[PDB]
């Protein structure tokens, strides 16, 4: 009898940051040795989902990643991962003139921005005028300038995207070279930084937490010790939903200490509470990561 | 005399088993799990103030750890009798929503999605645009459509406010007469009856759409 086994998908999430470098790499050298296969970095309960035809097929891959990447994985796991990034408002002036090629090239906008994380947001509205006269080209521009932003920022994430209306610009007439414009985008960005002030990232994310109690003491300790803000606090027998919320999404090694420190008799639920920041350590970290 | 008109409250009772049956399975303590019965039983118990033998009887059923799919199947059955599914506008009724869209029609849906879902939205990968329709408080139809990316990232909903795979939908404000707007988009799911499952409460979307505009 035949084995009628078409594509299967197995989730190889990583032990430490350091493993998620080594997969992320593995991922690149793997998938051009053997280009029958597809990993992705996404999914809905996953870190590393990578699907395949065979579970041989499956077996060859996971095997490369222990025996030639030596990343700790453990496949079969559930995992999830964020990131968020806006705040304040301001009109920012755009401007940028060159001549390093024969041509010469030179862009003028003029742009308010407005934040929207509530819920999520995502907009870029047009004013018909500036660089635009026709009715029919209003939705060019405005679409271009995304274009460029989604170069140098990130978008596609939980509470997000930037809210913009382009009032007025200035061209005339000169050439349009997408390096010099990606790059123009890149100074304009640099320009608004120190203006707007560029903070708070993450807002706060309330955290619903239960475990078995007894150790009130020693369990408000450990949360108190991450940052975490309590709000209720109510005992159901032997364990206690403790209503509480820590200004930072995901799990960036809390579900590993929580784990260790309940003996893996602790959960949680994460979800948007209110406008506020992240750790500063943390905050700090992404925004430099972000500049390297 | 059993009459009740909330699709919110039947996609709730379905909602709250989550933080219940994955315990049954991710959480390796019996005390958690026996928090989480207890927030499920009264989380149901407070939506009906008069809870009959019956319903006693499958909270009963709930209360057991070994609650299969099957169980569950026909206690969701036996709630259907407490409710009603949705409705699929006609031609003429979608027609006199969508005026200025010609040739627009709604795909066919399943049974099962029409009694879980509070708002049919469909995605039209033509022009790139999301219609959803649906009926407000005032029992009438009301339908819209936006402009969507393509692409499909993942983040944080307006509407079901959770985590999924999801997209943008972008809506324009009414022109005045000058011929002057304002544009929003927001964080959709992109898939909306993975959403309709998803919503927790339905004025979550309500919420959502007095920001469209
Ligand atoms: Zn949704």
């Amino acid at each position: 009898m035949e084995f009628p086994e078409p594509v299967i998908h197995l989730s190889v999430e990583p032990k430490s940051k350091a493993d998620q470098d080594k997969m992320t790499q593995a991922l690149v050298k793997l998938q051009e040795e053997d280009p029958t296969f597809h990993a992705h970095t996404d999914e809905e309960t996953g870190q590393v989902i990578i699907g395949g035809m065979g579970e041989l097929h499956l077996d060859i891959l996971v095997d490369r990643m222990k025996k030639e990447f030596n990343v700790e994985c453990n496949v079969g796991a559930p995992m999830v991962s964020y990131r968020e990034t806006f705040k304040s408002s301001a009109q920012v002036q755009g401007k940028f003139s060159r001549q390093s090629g024969g041509r010469g090239q030179y862009g003028d906008v003029h742009i308010e921005f407005t934040p929207n994380e509530t819920g999520a947001g995502f907009e870029f509205e047009n004013a018909i005028v500036g660089g635009v006269v026709p009715r029919e080209y209003i939705p060019s521009v405005e679409a271009g300038l995304k274009d460029a932003m989604e170069n140098g920022v990130l978008a596609g994430y939980p509470l997000i995207d930037v809210k913009a209306k382009l009032y007025d610009g200035s061209y005339h007439d000169v050439d349009s070279s997408e390096m010099a414009f990606k790059i123009a985008a890149s100074l304009a960005l640099k320009e608004a930084a120190k203006k707007c002030d560029p903070v708070i990232l993450e807002p706060m994310m309330k955290v619903t937490i239960e475990m078995p109690e007894e150790y009130m003491g020693d369990i408000m300790g450990d949360v108190t010790s991450r940052r975490g803000r309590v709000d209720g606090m109510e005992p159901r027998g032997n364990a206690q939903v403790v209503n509480a919320y820590v200004p930072l999404s995901e799990m960036f090694g809390y579900a590993t200490s929580l784990r260790s420190n309940t003996q893996g008799r602790g959960t949680y639920t994460m979800y948007f509470d209110h406008y506020a920041e992240v750790p500063k350590s943390i905050a700090e970290d992404i925004i430099k990561k972000n500049k390297g | 005399m059993k009459t009740m008109i909330y699709p919110h409250q039947y996609n709730y009772i379905r909602s709250v088993i989550l933080r219940l049956k994955n315990v049954y399975k991710t959480v390796n303590d019996k005390e958690t799990v026996k928090v989480i019965q207890s927030e499920t039983y009264n989380d149901i118990n407070e939506i009906f103030g008069h809870i009959d033998d019956d319903i006693e009887e499958s909270l009963k059923v709930l209360m057991n750890i070994r609650l299969s799919n099957k169980e569950i199947e026909a206690i969701l059955n036996k709630f259907l009798e407490y409710v009603v599914p949705f409705e699929l506008p006609s031609p003429q009724k979608l027609q006199k929503v969508f005026k200025k869209v010609k040739k627009i029609k709604i795909p066919q849906f399943e049974e099962y999605d029409l009694k879980v879902s509070s708002f049919v939205g469909w995605n039209e990968l033509a022009s790139n645009r999301k219609y959803i329709i649906y009926y407000d408080e005032k029992k009438q139809l009301k339908g819209l459509y936006g402009e969507i990316s393509n692409q499909v990232v993942k983040g944080f909903c307006t509407i079901c406010n959770k985590e999924s795979n999801v997209s943008l939908f972008m809506k324009k404000s009414k022109t005045n007469s000058d011929g002057q707007y304002v544009k929003k988009g927001d964080y959709i799911c992109r898939d909306s009856i993975h959403c309709n499952k998803q919503l927790t409460d339905i004025n979550q979307f309500y919420n959502f759409i007095d920001k469209l505009d």
